[PDB]
């Protein structure tokens, strides 16, 4: 099928769509929202907690930045399990409060349905109608989905990426959340930018790739970090060991005696049928499932409703899991082959640990370090250097220059890439918007329809 | 009777076997990865490390 | 006058001496030990006289 | 110096000289971005070391 | 004996194994006055039927 | 009620019938109807979590579990001194509690805990008027096994200024701040962990020992030669005799507690109350066994490595036999679902599973076991969920088949010909023909796994060129493989 | 404090006495730390008390 060919030559310019649509951005004034206190005061009083003096910062950064003209543009880098889902939550509740259709983008599935999940728990006790769009999601009841929204009923519809696809038309759109944003890419960031241009991008992530890091601590983006701890989150222990039957039958042994649940990452769809069948084997105590992608849905799904149900203790699952699924009950992750992983996704990876008040542990088996490759030690000498609350945010500032921030304004978001620099960037934009709010020259976008 | 001589076959052999250790090495990488059934033994073997 | 010096009495207090030898830290158990002596010297995978 | 093939000589006191460059400039940015104190101290001990 | 030796090579995912028939040596491209005059090495390429 | 209550020195009654889901809330009964504790004896740790998240919902008793050490038998790991502090509270409260359940597993039930002197021996209650000096109380504390800080956070530390004594006592979960004042103490006011201000100001507060062996010097020789007596000593910094002689405490140092006691650890079945009434779950004469039999031989895999040797087991479990020995001394529910046969001690309750309900899609009425079902019932009946958004996921599931439910608190308050729900974490249903209930669970509109896609018929596009398999092929005839292509056939071979 | 002038710490000891002691001690490391030792020294006093 000739994949040897290097195609052609940039079949697109992505310089051009993306500066336009950032002056786009950034020549028209956003939707003031309307805050309301003792409206607002009861939908507090529904958090079963209290909120960490860090995030009760980012908070009331959120809403303060969504109740001005302009347009809302930030980061919520903070690091795994601390609450940032809560500040879109409080966000999304300011949004739908005036009628404004929040519009929620999550990199996977099982993220979709646990968001879905977490969305319909909190707003319980609201007239606000909260709607899934994926793949899991069927054929005939997801045109229904898309016929609601379009009317302008479901006033927060959590989606993968279908929300981008062209039919997805939101009636009047005036807040996105961009969760895990460090999976999808610049095109994926602003396909929905483009078409609300005005619209308030709110964007959590925990380690974020190193363009939207550098565009963050640029001035580009407001930032608002979350290193506070919550009510008793504990370091999560990394081990690097290499690989070792009887180590992961300690560590599936010790998780099981305690009645927590194991993650075990195998992150190979053609051999996790043998990988689990050999795992039920070597601890026979054990109630093995699989989990991935590239079974069928109503598969999946189903086993990953078990699986929060106590119904098994151990799970052989790919990197579907690197998203954020929260699973307090899981306290133990077993990463089987960690020499190819990113920084990034080991972290993220070893987030998934923790999340309550037990203490949690986190192997990353090995090869044998002379097999390894460089990079992978280099990796893993700093994935288990850094094992503290918080470290989020140097783990991402170490990635970033590691692999340097990508171009500035194309794509390649890790990279050096020799892009052009701020000055340049910023001496551009002003330029565009100031050709632009003259002639307004109608949007590149519209011209497409 | 205590020293042995490893004429020029020996040596090219050995050092050949040195060389082979690392292109099994990433043979077995290559097998174990997933979805084998559209390779063939010219994919997964390098003739730069013998 | 070796078994003066010895400080074992046992099978197992040799095979943990030998493995805390080979390998300073790594806290024995009895398998570590007991599949390491017997691939260290035993084992044709990973010992040969030609 | 250059080989007369078009490549140059190693002249291992340039390679020891950017080492030492190399790893001060990677510290001094360490420094500029605050670091944790364990990458730091890792940084510090590699230029000591250079 | 070195094929022998390093063949089977048996993945540990566990599904599949690349084993060895025979060799072959070819003709070589030049022979010895030539790979003289030119400046190369005479040698027979390799063939081996995995 | 439909069986009575054992209350001798070990007569046993057992209860058939009881389906998945239906031990929450006989022990929700049990524990309303006995003037005394309830301790459920679970079969298994995960189990006890389960019945934790279960009863709580069907009762509001206090129903909390006892903190175990979170590691495996002579593992290498502290156990978090915040589940020290978790663990050491309940054993204060333990010998006094008057109603409640208390939830331990077999692994922490075959556990052998302080000697209680060391519990009324290290833990105080602090008024207002004590006349102890600055330094007195801070030896007191340091006797203890406190660990002196200056910027006390977590449990077990303390802090201090001159007349300023702050301490986070492993009573409660805040600290508290002293203020001395002519060697008597003023105030004792909470302050937070993150404001450092104070809140409010308690006349009398209770604190408890940092770990659950003693700490200061006399422990330490009292350790010394217990060590001296039953182990051998190596000249190596790292052994565990001259790792804590030094002052420091290893990792696992949990596992050798009976060294610092010069008394036997009691079975924990001392703590109980006057009048307990444990109540059971599964069988224990299997999971005991199995726990003994899995402490024994990671005892005989890792009683090797001379520097840092484990105490025999018999020193910090009781023996399947003592544990059974000492179970004869307490009455017992024994919950298990089977039919009981007849007898004295022995009772049935119609617990009948649930019947066939299940939502599927494919047909055009997918709630047709449902809305068959709820019309040919003529008690009562309760769906169960566990999160609030989750009842409108089936608030309006419902809707489908008109019914809107009305929802309870405590599943007593269900009438005749009701349809109501319940938010909590009771996992399968039961129709309880006793009363003629129904509860039905969020996993009982699942059903079974739906797992039919063993083949698609590939049998299609079979004509002429199959030719049904005939054989007779000559050499060199092309031969299409639909995985890989067209090649030509070059005979029969034979291949290992 | 109980630390007296050039007792060396191990990181775990470092943390206990941070912990404990976590007044204005100075306890650093590396060649800043060796450079500090060198400069708060006065070699005359020393001389005559040597
Ligand atoms: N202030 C708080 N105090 C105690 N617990 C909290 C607090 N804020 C959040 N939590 C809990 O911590 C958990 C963190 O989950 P959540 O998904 O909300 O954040 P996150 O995991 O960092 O986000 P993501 O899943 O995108 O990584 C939540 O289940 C929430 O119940
Ligand atoms: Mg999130």
């Amino acid at each position: 099928s000739r994949a040897r060919q290097k195609a052609a030559e940039k079949v697109r310019d992505v310089a051009a769509e993306l500066l336009d649509i950032y002056a786009q951005r950034a020549a028209k004034e956003g939707f003031a929202f309307k805050h309301d206190r003792e409206q607002y005061q009861l939908f507090c009083d529904s958090f079963p907690f209290e909120t960490t003096p860090d995030q009760a910062q980012a908070i009331n950064a959120v809403l303060s930045d969504m109740c001005q003209p302009l347009a809302m543009d930030r980061l919520v880098c903070g690091d795994v399990g601390f609450g940032k889902t809560e500040v879109a939550m409080r966000a999304a509740f300011l949004a739908v409060d005036n009628h404004k259709q929040v519009a929620v983008l999550v990199p996977t599935t099982l993220l979709a349905q646990q968001h879905y999940d977490n969305f319909r728990d909190r707003f319980a006790n609201w007239p606000v109608r909260i709607e899934m769009i994926s793949r899991f999601r069927s054929a005939k009841e997801q045109t229904q989905i898309l016929a609601e929204v379009a009317e302008g009923k479901i006033d927060i519809l959590i989606g993968t990426h279908k929300l981008l696809q062209s039919d997805v038309k939101f009636k009047d759109l005036g807040l996105l959340i961009v969760d895990e944003e460090h999976r999808f890419g610049v095109r994926h960031k602003e396909r929905i930018k483009a078409m609300r241009a005005n619209v308030d991008i709110l964007t959590l992530t925990a380690t974020p790739i190193p363009r939207t890091l550098n565009m963050a601590m640029s001035g580009m983006r407001d930032l608002s970090i979350i290193a506070t701890p919550p009510a008793r989150r504990l370091a999560v222990k990394t081990f690097v060991r290499e690989y070792d039957s009887m180590v992961v039958r300690e560590a599936i042994l010790r998780e099981i005696l305690r009645g927590g649940q194991v993650y075990y990452l195998y992150n190979d769809v053609e051999n996790i049928q043998k990988a689990a069948e050999r795992l039920a084997e070597l601890v026979p105590e054990a109630r093995i499932a699989i989990g991935h992608g590239q079974m069928r849905e109503r598969e999946l799904e189903r086993v990953m409703n078990d699986f929060h149900h106590q119904r098994f203790n151990v799970l052989v699952c790919t990197t579907i899991i690197e998203t954020g699924i929260d699973i307090p009950t899981a306290n133990t992750i077993i990463i089987e082959r960690a020499d190819h992983f990113g920084l990034a996704q080991l972290h993220q990876l070893r987030g998934r640990v923790g999340r309550s008040h037990h203490q949690a542990y986190a192997w990353l088996l090995t090869p044998h370090p002379k097999a390894m490759t460089t990079d992978a030690q280099k990796r893993l000498e700093a994935i288990a250097s850094l094992e503290d609350l918080g470290a989020g945010f140097a783990l991402a500032t170490h990635d970033l220059e590691i692999r340097g921030a990508g171009e500035l304004l194309g794509e390649e978001q890790s990279g050096s890439m020799e892009t052009i620099g701020f000055s340049l960037y910023m001496e551009l934009l002003e330029n565009a918007v100031d050709a632009l709010k003259a002639g307004r020259e109608p949007s590149l976008e519209d011209l497409t329809s | 009777g205590n020293r042995r001589i490893r004429s020029v076959g020996e040596m090219a052999e050995n050092q050949f076997r040195v060389g082979l250790v690392r292109v099994e090495r990433a043979v077995k990488e290559r097998l174990s990865l997933g979805d084998l059934d559209t390779l063939m033994p010219q994919d997964m073997i390098n003739a730069k490390p013998i | 006058e070796t078994l003066r010096v010895d400080p074992t009495n046992d099978r197992l207090s040799a095979l943990v001496e030998i493995y805390r030898m080979m390998r300073p830290g790594e806290p024995p158990t009895r398998e570590a030990a007991e599949s390491l002596f017997e691939n260290l010297f035993f084992s044709e995978d990973r010992y040969d006289l030609s | 110096v250059p080989l007369d093939g078009g490549r140059f000589a190693t002249s291992d006191l340039n390679d020891l000289y950017r080492r030492v460059i190399n790893r001060n400039n990677r510290l001094k940015r360490l420094l500029d971005l605050a670091a944790p104190d364990i990458i730091v101290r890792n940084e510090k001990r590699m230029l000591q070391e250079a | 004996a070195a094929f022998r030796s390093v063949f089977p090579i048996q993945s540990y995912s566990g599904n599949s194994e690349l084993q060895y028939v025979s060799y072959r040596l070819g003709e070589p491209v030049f022979d010895v006055q030539e790979c003289q005059i030119r400046g190369v090495t005479y040698s027979a390429p390799l063939r081996v039927k995995l | 009620y439909r069986y009575t209550l054992p209350v001798k020195a070990g007569e046993q009654r057992l209860l058939g019938e009881l389906t998945g889901a239906a031990c929450a809330t006989l022990v929700a009964e049990i524990a309303e109807r006995h003037a005394g504790p309830v301790v459920l004896i679970a079969p298994d740790m995960q189990n006890a979590l389960r019945l934790h998240d279960e009863i709580s919902q069907f009762t509001d008793q206090m129903v909390m579990n006892l903190a175990d050490w979170e590691t495996l038998p002579y593992d290498s790991f502290s156990p978090h001194q915040d589940i020290i502090s978790s663990r050491l509270s309940t054993l204060y409260q333990l010998p006094t509690m008057q109603r409640g359940v208390l939830i331990v597993p077999v692994n922490t039930l075959m556990q052998r805990v302080c000697p209680h002197s060391f519990l009324h021996g290290h833990a105080l209650v602090m008024k207002k008027g004590q006349r102890l000096s600055r330094d007195a109380l801070r030896t007191q504390l340091d006797s203890a096994g406190y660990r002196h800080v200056d910027q006390v956070m977590e449990h077990g530390e303390y802090a201090t200024r001159g007349a300023l004594l702050d301490l986070f006592p492993m009573g409660s979960e805040l600290p508290y701040r002293l203020d001395f004042f002519d060697d008597e103490i003023d105030s004792l006011r909470v302050f937070d962990v993150d404001s450092q201000r104070t809140l409010e100001e308690v006349e009398a507060i209770n604190l408890l020992p940092a770990h659950e062996f003693p700490t200061d010097k006399a422990a330490i020789e009292l350790f010394r030669s217990q060590w001296r007596d039953t182990f051998e000593v190596k000249r190596d910094p790292e052994h565990i005799y001259q790792q804590v002689s030094k002052g420091t405490l290893p990792a696992g140092i949990e596992y050798w507690q009976p060294l610092f006691f010069s008394e036997p650890l009691p079975p924990l079945f001392s703590y109980f109350p006057a009048n307990t009434l444990l109540v059971n779950t599964g069988d224990l004469e299997t999971s005991a066994e199995r726990f003994q039999a899995d402490t024994l031989a990671r005892f005989e895999n890792r009683g090797v490595d001379p520097m840092r040797p484990l105490l025999p087991p018999q020193s910090l479990w009781l023996r399947v036999d003592e544990l059974f020995s000492e179970l004869k001394n307490w009455p017992r529910v024994q919950l298990k679902t089977e039919h009981l046969p007849t007898k004295a001690a022995n009772a049935n309750l119609g617990f009948q599973k649930l019947p066939d309900l299940a939502v599927q899609a494919q047909q055009k009425a997918p709630l047709d076991a449902l809305r068959k079902f709820l019309e040919t019932f003529d008690g009562p009946v309760v769906f169960s969920v566990e999160s609030e958004g989750r009842r409108e996921a089936l608030g309006e599931l419902l809707a489908r088949i008109k019914i809107a439910p009305q929802r309870i608190m405590r599943l007593d308050e269900a009438s005749d010909r009701g349809r109501y729900l319940m938010i909590g974490a009771a996992e399968h249903g039961f129709v309880d023909t006793v009363r003629n209930l129904a509860l039905i669970c969020e996993s009982d509109l699942l059903g079974e796994r739906v797992a039919r896609r063993r083949q698609d018929s590939r049998r299609t596009i079979n004509p002429d060129t199959l030719i049904r398999n005939l054989a007779e092929l000559h050499i060199g005839q092309p031969v299409v493989h639909l995985e890989h292509g067209v090649g030509r056939y070059a005979g029969m071979t034979t291949l290992e | 404090t109980n630390l007296e002038r050039q007792q060396i710490l191990t990181e775990e000891q470092y943390l206990d006495a941070l912990e404990e002691f976590g007044d204005e001690f100075d306890a650093k490391m590396g060649a800043e730390a060796i450079q500090a030792l060198l400069k708060s020294m006065d070699l005359e006093q020393e001389c005559e008390q040597l």
